[PDB]
């Protein structure tokens, strides 16, 4: 293949230079699962089992013994294919553009196969960290004309059934405050047998900005950890700042028995066999992703969102 | 089949794809061997 | 220019991967189809992102910035060296970013092509809608994102 | 060739004794990049890619499909080569100034060829660290009669389009008021998508000493490394005092993708194969050295200036 | 790639049948140099030497010398990159085709790739002589509708700062006029030092009939052609001078000498007509397929290049 | 590399065009060799 | 090329240069590895 496909040898060869995705920082080697799967829907089903009545001693002869219970749920998860095309100069056209220690053309911004590759891989990857952070696909800093997306597909933010906290616009400055919200949504935090577990804070910069204040010489940021450690039992409580979130507050626990992701195995950007070709020596390629596949239990999540108005 | 693995040849884009999926799964495991908190 | 060629002593600061597409020497179009016509012809101006005519006079006949009835299509790229336009002709859809005469567009209107090939609201030849705002990038120079399917009757 | 050239083989010897540059201490090691030049101009392209639109669902048939574009910026980087002259004694008339414990004239201060070359690539390195950190060229303390240089020739402190600031003479020593411009600089940073990187702060010994002080059980230090650390994802931020500044306060990314140094790999002192010779016993030698080289993104440099008057 | 590309293996049989450029004539072989490229520009630099000064007398001691100084120019040539598209018959279709006495589809004009790429291949070539003799492209034969060309692409007829000379209408008959014409611009042509050197004449067949009558009241044992060359032979230091003719040209004479070191010919490596790889195939048995050429690269020196034109209107 | 040597055999479009331009060379060689004026 | 490797033996002063530089970048990044801040 690689004999005859140039395109598959420059793609196996230059797969190394792109850099691994942020979002892998925001779980725990054992929440990530690959499945085998493009588009379309896949059903999950857990398995509970449950005590009937106390149990039976076993003294003499007896025929009624306790008995134990099971149960099932099924969730229902959601894959989306996605792809782009972008254009590169052709194979047999690089000897006429390499220059002087560069290759392609600096006046029409045409590039060899390779570096365009690189380059759209990587941009394909921050907006895949995008829609696993946010739930939302875009590309304005807005955050307006989002691609609609399919039900049953959800990112840590927007997750339904969840612990939503919201601080009035009058106190969108009083960390006080904030932190009140904080602690009630902690409270309403339901971890169940499955407390003793890393937390996961994500915050914004201004969020992390309103942190580092002094608590009104303690900060308001280990006031938090504090608070937090008192609920998971005393356990690694991680802190992350991101710039794709907006006055909000993500806490989450690092948990593979709450917060689970199945992602396809082939969600990162994986070339196309089709490859446009014409008498020019400009040719277009198209590269393959595939969104979906966080699964949560109910009330493991809190969102707190700070209104600006 | 890994795309990490010199001696690794592929014979069709399928393979390839294989190919693919199995390095990023490896390099997911290899950064989460290698994160510090 | 398409892309002015400028030496600088810094890099411009564009690592945030939203925002970054609004700009003038993006060419093309922001969806293409692989069966989408394209022509090259020789251009006298600077016809870029605007829509453009043919202009016959011994040289063969050229293509320069232009609208309303005498409409040919519109120019997507340039090469300078060659001093060659890449044009798609009004009996194609196309779907990109167009020079805009004044920040006064706004998303939903209906526009038209002036004198000087820039997209202005509403007479109408064609079928043109603004699909986004009117952004500045330069000194004097608004960019919209147009929609142009073909022509419309009377 | 050590057989024939005598100054060659002690250069080669003596060579090991020189100490390295202080201005490896400013950057990481990923940082700096050597490039084969001596006088002239070098040109660096960057590629860059964006996302035209939101991805195209592939759903049964579709031909049109959504874009990635690519741009490229063109970098000049001018480098300037300077030489200097020194005397010492021949190497055939050492013989006649080898006396006890030291070789030379205390007298007429002549020293052997090596120890002379020796100490002039010293002070030369002295002097390279002076344009790197500041830009300028010059011998004297008040730092005036400064050598004319070339554009595009940048160091740290006077690389154009970043952020400044300055703190009125009248607020020359509140250091409440130095801290707020601080702050105001830190928040005009723009990192974007690369924040996450560790911090470097160069400051003057008397802004040591200001910072040393008790905040108005905490230090100004804590509160400046807290302030950063909310910024750069709770990196690691380190903190240098040079004697080369006065009244000023430099804060720039550790991050290869900001900020590059590519120096000519003939910057550091070399020796000149000319050697002036006469009758007598004294002769002269040649080094040379190349400036130039400092590459950075657009508002991602922190200048805080004090007014002293 | 021969037991898989049919197209390129067709090209391989047949590219010895495509006879050779014509504009191999006007030059010398040392004359033309290919280089390496197909779009963009190409600079040469050419360097001179000059003295400042009388020479220095060595004599007892002295320090203070006579200089020779240096100087340097630079030439850019432009080219470009042309093709051309073709239909054709499939070569799984052909036997559906192959008649007693001939292959393809008379009525609808239809050829089998061999013959039709050399037959285009031949009218490129001719197009590529045209335009390396004249400094234009056009395919009607009033000259108009021309393709619009880029600065520093220039023929032998229309290569700027060059010795131009007009014979009226009125003259447009009178061998004696033409010739005293052609003796002023001879006059003005300056070779500098390189006049020791062969020279070519160029003349359309109007020209080259009337340079066969006898010299004139007429003479005997003397043509206006030996005149010619006797003129000619006085400027170039008594060399050869060679006659060619040629139907391109229309009431226009051309000298130029044969020295490498005033005009050379640089084509790129690509100019003659190729293939390209791309074939566009459907579902009939009509096959597309496109032929590339680069265009350019003449150097001249100046006021080395007499043109003579004889006026009609 | 050249078409005219029967032993060479094509290994890919690139190699092809480069014996079509050898070829074009030696044939203008070849005809300044045999031309006589 | 370097002059801390006592087995190089220069030919020219282009060569001596050439391992001042190589012996140069080495010490660069000899202390970097050294470094501990």
């Amino acid at each position: 293949l690689f004999d005859e496909n140039y395109y598959a040898k420059a793609v196996a060869n230059i797969i190394g230079e792109v850099k691994d995705p942020i979002m892998y920082k925001w779980f725990s080697p054992d929440q990530i699962e690959d499945v085998d799967l493009q588009m379309g829907y896949q059903k999950t089903v857990k398995w509970d089992a449950f005590l009937n009545a106390n149990p039976t001693t076993i003294a003499n002869e007896v025929n009624t013994i306790s008995t134990i219970g099971f149960s099932s749920e099924v969730v229902r998860l959601n894959y989306l294919k996605l792809q782009y095309k972008f254009r590169h100069l052709k194979q047999t056209s690089e000897k006429f553009y390499t220059s002087d220690s560069y290759i392609g053309d600096i006046n029409n911004n045409l590039l060899p196969f390779a570096q365009a590759y690189k380059l759209a891989s990587s941009e394909i990857i921050k907006l895949i960290n995008h829609f696993v952070l946010t739930g939302t696909v875009s590309i304005q800093k807005d955050g307006k004309n989002q691609k609609r997306l399919l039900p049953n597909m959800y990112g840590l933010l927007n997750m339904p059934e969840q612990i939503k906290e919201e601080v009035a616009s009058g106190d969108k400055d009083k960390m006080d405050k904030i932190f009140e919200k904080i602690e009630a949504g902690l409270s309403k935090l339901e971890l169940g047998d499955e407390f003793s577990t890393p937390m996961m804070v994500i915050v914004d910069p201004a969020t992390s900005l309103k942190l580092v204040k002094p608590y009104a010489c303690e900060k308001w940021e280990d006031v938090l950890i504090q608070t937090i450690k008192a609920i998971n039992n005393r356990e690694d409580v991680y802190i992350e700042t991101s710039n794709l979130l907006k006055h909000k507050i993500l806490i989450y626990p690092l948990n593979s028995e709450l917060i689970k992701f199945k992602p396809s195995k082939y969600m990162l950007p994986t070339p196309n066999e089709q490859v446009d070709k014409d008498s020019t020596d400009v040719a277009h390629s198209y590269i393959d992703f595939v969104l979906g596949g966080l699964l949560a239990t109910r009330k493991t999540i809190l969102q707190v969102n700070i209104k600006q108005s | 089949a890994s795309l990490l693995d010199s001696n690794f040849v592929p014979i069709n884009f399928t393979e390839f794809v294989q190919a693919i999926s199995n390095t990023y799964k490896q390099r997911r495991i290899q950064f989460y061997e290698n994160l510090k908190r | 220019m398409k892309n002015p060629q400028h030496d600088a002593s810094l890099l411009s600061n564009s690592n945030e991967f939203r925002d970054k597409n609004v700009e003038f020497f993006a060419s093309g179009g922001t969806r293409t189809s692989k069966f989408d016509k394209l022509e090259n012809h020789p251009f006298l101006g600077y016809p870029y992102k605007r829509g453009v005519k043919r202009v016959i006079q011994h040289y063969e006949p050229h293509v320069e910035a232009g609208g309303g009835e005498d409409l040919y299509g519109i120019c997507i790229d340039i090469d300078e060296f060659s001093k060659t336009a890449t044009i798609v002709p009004i009996t194609n859809n196309f779907e990109g970013y167009l020079v805009a005469k004044d920040s006064t567009v706004k998303v939903k209107d209906k526009l038209i092509f002036n004198k000087d090939g820039a997209l202005e609201k509403v007479k109408a030849t064609i079928n043109a809608t603004a699909l986004t705002d009117a952004k500045q990038i330069s000194n004097e120079v608004y960019l919209v994102k147009v929609a142009v399917f073909g022509n419309k009757a009377m």
